[PDB]
């Protein structure tokens, strides 16, 4: 038994212009056992209602999950995905690229 | 066009966030089902697996995949042992499915694994499979002495396709869709990279360049990987780092193409926020 | 639709 520390892929589905509804996403691949815990924060805390798919691999085996919710990113605000699989505790910040 | 139909079971022993089994199917790499070993019910995800089958259906589905995590739970009791280990979470893997091509042929796999690695796989050519270690030779033979191979390959090549062509009339205005890329180009600062970011578009393939003056530019290029939308669609994004001078002094420009049309932007679509 | 047939190994 091998351990695969998850791939952490944060993005919006449109470019990040503030004001304007859009979906934060965030893209847990590559990774192995399956239990994991991942969440999406705006200025640290947690976002209700994110959807998350149903835990599904590729070819070579390693798990992926997508999690999701709707967001308006605004200047002020801070948004990141936090990732807990087995004892490893990693946030991602997202980046606008605008 | 080329479709797929797909099952990925999953198998975990001591784990207590996910259940002991679940089974995820899929057309087109798209999922279409649901099922695990909490609720022991499998259930429809798309509308034209809704709109098309019903109860009858999900019963059927239902029975064989308590079936299936009965015999996930047995099989994975016995490779845990084979490698000794009594202690710990560990998981067991299938994926199986099957391919039709537009030439009517057919490709097929059937393939497991125990903590992630290779187990056996079916050569549906030979009937035979293909054991991944010494622990796996066991189930080699006795598999081989139960006809398993042959009763996989049935399946891959008759009931697999049978299946997937009716999945393929039921959902064809999905399936078979052409989505066009929304295409931006991105700045943070005047004096930053840009980027140029495609979204939105499926089928998943997409090709983003860069030109400067007219012509194709391979320099300074920082190609991202295919990422999925939450929507099912796709997107993807290139990056440039040339520096603002060599943007003022030529006329570069990004070009996104998918399916055989492109979309071009220029210094005059660049985008930011703060501005 | 799922494979019916499932053998432990």
């Amino acid at each position: 038994m091998k351990v695969s520390s998850p791939k952490i892929q944060v993005y919006s589905h449109y470019p990040g212009e503030y004001g304007k509804e859009n979906t934060l996403i965030c893209y847990v691949s590559n990774f192995h056992p399956p239990d994991i815990s991942i969440e999406l924060l705006k200025n640290g805390k947690v976002i209700a209602d994110a959807q998350q798919t149903d835990l599904a691999f590729e070819k070579g085996w390693q798990f992926h999950l997508t999690k999701s919710v709707s967001f308006k990113p605004e200047k002020s605000d801070e948004y990141s995905c936090r990732v807990k699989h087995m004892s490893d505790n990693k946030t991602i910040v997202w980046e606008s690229n605008m | 066009g080329t479709h797929s139909l797909k099952y990925v079971y999953t198998g975990v022993s001591r784990g207590i966030d996910f259940p002991e089994f679940t089974a995820v199917g899929m057309v087109d790499d798209g999922q279409f089902m649901y099922f695990d070993s909490n609720s022991m019910k499998a259930v429809p995800k798309t509308e034209w697996i809704r709109q098309n089958e019903g109860a009858d259906y999900w019963d059927r589905q239902t029975q064989v995949l308590i079936g299936a995590h009965q015999v996930f739970k047995d099989s994975i009791q016995i490779v845990m042992e084979r490698f000794n280990q009594s202690k710990g979470v560990h998981t067991w893997q299938n994926m199986y499915g099957c391919e039709l091509n537009d030439d009517g042929t057919t490709q097929g796999f059937y393939q497991y694994a125990y903590d992630g690695e290779d187990f056996v796989s079916l050569d549906k050519n030979t009937l035979t499979w293909t054991a991944a270690n010494p622990q796996a030779v066991i189930t080699k033979h006795k598999w081989e002495a139960l006809a398993v191979a042959e009763q996989n390959k049935g399946y891959l090549e008759n009931t697999c396709i049978e299946w997937l062509k009716k999945y393929v009339a039921y959902g064809k205005d999905t399936l078979e869709r052409k989505v066009s890329p929304q295409v931006s180009l991105l700045q943070k600062d005047p004096s930053s990279p840009v980027t140029c970011h495609a979204t939105g578009f499926y089928p998943s393939g997409v090709t983003i360049t860069w030109q400067k003056n007219g012509q194709d530019h391979d320099e300074d290029v920082d190609l991202g990987e295919l990422l999925p939308n939450e929507d099912g669609s796709f997107q993807r994004m290139s990056t440039l780092n040339v520096g603002p001078d060599e943007w003022k002094n030529n006329r570069f420009s990004c070009v996104v193409e998918h399916q055989d049309k492109t979309i071009r932007k220029t210094e005059d679509d660049i985008i930011t926020n703060f501005d | 639709f799922a494979n019916f047939c499932l053998m432990m190994i």
